[PDB]
């Protein structure tokens, strides 16, 4: 969501085929998320490279 | 109480690894412990550094 807004703020598209995930806590220190194997297989299925 | 459940679970899986597995004497260790209960629940976050 953050990177979404930021892209919109400047109009620059995000670099293509870039998936990401995480959590942010009002100062940007990303925090762990769980279940990573399932998101991993989904990303491999979608062809996203990064 | 809840510790009691994890202890008995570690034991019973040792039992099945005795009865017909490829183990004559289990000896749980921190590296192989992951197999016996799977992914950790709680973490040691230390959400920030300074």
């Amino acid at each position: 969501i953050v990177t979404a807004l930021l892209s919109l703020a400047m109009g620059r598209p995000v670099r293509q085929n870039l998936a990401m995930t995480g959590e942010v806590s009002l100062t940007g220190k990303i925090l762990p998320v769980g279940g990573i194997k399932e998101k991993t297989i989904a990303a491999k299925r979608a062809g996203v490279t990064c | 109480r809840n510790l009691q459940k994890q202890v008995e679970k570690v034991l019973r899986k040792s039992a099945y690894k005795i009865v017909s597995g490829e183990a004559e004497s289990v000896e749980v260790t921190p590296e192989n412990l992951q197999d016996f209960v799977g992914k950790p629940v709680f973490t040691v976050e230390r959400m920030y550094d300074v």
